[PDB]
């Protein structure tokens, strides 16, 4: 389930443009514990700053931000 | 009473009625016609009978009524910035608006310049509906020249959002005579601004620079900004293509002018195909860069023993010639004695 | 160093399976291969696991062979160190031959694959001597290239178009590079973009190639018509070149031929007008007046008078005759 998502994410960083709602939607669906999504997003956050979409690791580092404080409460 | 009435037929038919009223403060006129034609601020091109669109028509087809509407359209776009590329892409789509794109720089005049607004409405346009910018895109460029060429802002908005089939779309325009992004005495800057985009927005951008009639020479200087690990997009697209060029003494000395660090191939690439392609003249080249700089010596020979090294896996004779064996000769002298001996195999 | 001695001993005692879990289970830890910075490959290839390859430099290649089976990534390990020990391939050459298929190209696409899936900058540093070494069972198709481009980005597609340039890198042969291309019209979009760049860094005659315009849609190709496009314009057309850009049907959007033919027309003007009277004189008569009269049509923005040279003119006027009536009231504003 989760490495699927993950091809699919990796397909869309892959892409030109600023369609960024597909990736969202793909994350919103990795499952495991809150470490495995933590991985998850570290790995998806390598391959956007191999192309070096910014703003989308922006985004993607204040989800993980949020997972980590989740996290932490949990 | 005009408006609280306010099918579409209706709704232009009563907003036709709102502008001869207006014929003879409109801020609240403006917040009123803000919030009612929200909604309609939603896609915008299809696959222009909206009652806004109305007040673009009558300013195309209409002296101070000119100017009252202007200040109408001036209060609305305060309140709504949209409104922008809005009468663009009327003034693109509409049989009423042909040969008035002048609408557009008056209404950037009546605005609470021109160049500001553009790039105002570009950018949201961008944000809103790429489709729409990249329609628009070409008239935008034609119509506005001296408020587009010389803006990597423009360029920066354009790259950041298109797939290939967009690039493509654009690539034929260029190509077929209808849109012209860069110009001789900018496209350099441009590109430099380039090296900090992203890593499809610089793609992009070089092979839109592909599309055009400018020649290599006019931008080889940016060279000197080309970092092997920062850069290895805009490095691979100038290699590319500085592979199909005949080589200039500047274009040379520009290639020979990037760092030496090992894990950098790139000179050694291009040197290699010139000297394989033009060995008579590039060898002429390096001896006149060679006998100028006597940018530095070492450098030069360095680059050069990196080319000695790599050329004995294919058959050639490029180092026996004469005018870089004349060279060599001549600048020996002129390198330190630990430089002649990390060269002593060259210089043999 | 301690297990390495006492691998060594291990390997000098000669069922080996159940040895092989054992060392799956204690070589679990090395399983990045590569080293951050010449001392730091020995230092790499001074392992356990790689003595038995060091070994190996019969009934050790059923232990490998049974390792293989347990451990997968044993095999990229093996061309790694067969790559970075001075202690040159037909050991991969044997081992792949032990598998339970033998297929040596399979063998090789399977751990050029689980490499990378596990660590793309040791496939992007294999990759020229794995293409050089066994050429045979690379370049004939692009699976190979296929998994490289998919993982690649731009400073691994730089090094490598560099590794092209330099003469160390061969990924086409012009007998297959064609086949190769329009399967790759299939895969991703900046998979198919570094496909040409890496072609492009072959020197490799667009000619050669250029039949591929019979397979490019212009709604569904975009990255390789965009590169071809590009290419093209830097080309004197060779009138094979006119022939296949004009054996394009015309569609409402494919604007590729009539951009193509502007410029060639624009600065090879009397060139382009003999290719064109000659395929005229010889794709059908009314698709080449079709694409004749989009080019005048885009013609009528600029003021070059590629339509006033006499090779088109009288080719226009020679072959009206051979057209119906229909297509005669077609293209009448051309015919004129």
């Amino acid at each position: 389930v989760n490495t699927e998502l993950k091809a699919q994410i990796m397909k869309e960083i892959r892409k030109p443009g600023r369609k960024y709602e597909r990736i969202f939607t793909l994350l919103k669906h990795v499952q495991g514990s809150l470490q495995t999504r933590l991985i998850f997003l570290q790995n998806v956050i390598k391959e956007a700053s191999r192309f070096k979409k910014r703003m989308l690791i922006e985004q993607l580092e204040n989800f993980l931000d949020e997972i980590h404080r989740r996290a932490n409460q949990i | 009473v005009l408006q609280l009435q306010k099918e579409a037929q209706c709704e232009v038919m009563q907003e036709i009625v709102d502008q001869v009223l207006e014929e003879d403060q409109l801020s609240v006129l403006a917040s009123c016609l803000q919030e009612l034609f929200k909604a309609h601020f939603r896609e915008v091109l299809p696959e222009v009978g909206k009652p806004l669109y109305l007040i673009f028509r009558n300013l195309c087809q209409m002296n101070s009524s000119f100017s009252l509407l202007l200040d109408l359209l001036s209060e609305l776009y305060q309140k709504q910035p949209k409104i922008g590329y809005h009468l663009l892409y009327y003034l693109r789509a509409s049989k009423a608006a042909a040969g008035k794109m002048n609408l557009y720089e008056s209404f950037a005049q009546a605005t609470q310049d021109l160049h500001t607004c553009l790039m105002m409405d570009m950018k949201a346009c961008q944000e809103d509906d790429v489709r729409l910018l990249c329609h628009l895109t070409p008239s935008i460029y034609t119509e506005f020249p001296d408020e587009t060429l010389r803006s990597g802002e423009l360029l920066n908005m354009i790259v950041a959002v298109i797939d290939s089939a967009q690039l493509q779309e654009l690539v034929c325009h260029v190509m077929m005579g209808n849109l012209v992004m860069f110009r001789k005495d900018s496209v350099l800057n441009i590109l430099i601004q380039s090296l900090d985009w992203e890593t499809f927005e610089q793609y992009c951008a070089w092979q839109l620079f592909l599309a055009h009639n400018i020649p290599l020479e006019t931008i080889i200087p940016i060279l000197q900004h080309l970092k092997y690990k920062e850069h290895p997009e805009a490095l691979s697209c100038l290699l590319l293509q500085l592979r199909r060029e005949k080589p200039s003494e500047e274009m040379v000395k520009m290639v020979l002018s990037r760092p030496c660090h090992p894990d950098d191939q790139f000179t050694t690439s291009i040197l290699r195909h010139w000297c394989m392609k033009h060995d008579e003249l590039l060898a002429e080249h390096i001896k006149s860069l060679l006998i100028k700089n006597n940018l530095t010596l070492e450098q030069i020979l360095e680059h050069l023993d990196n080319l000695r090294l790599n050329l004995t896996n294919t058959k050639q004779n490029f180092f026996s010639q004469t005018p870089i064996l004349q060279a060599l000769q001549h600048v020996q002298a002129s390198c330190d004695e630990a430089h002649k001996m990390k060269f002593s195999d060259l210089f043999s």
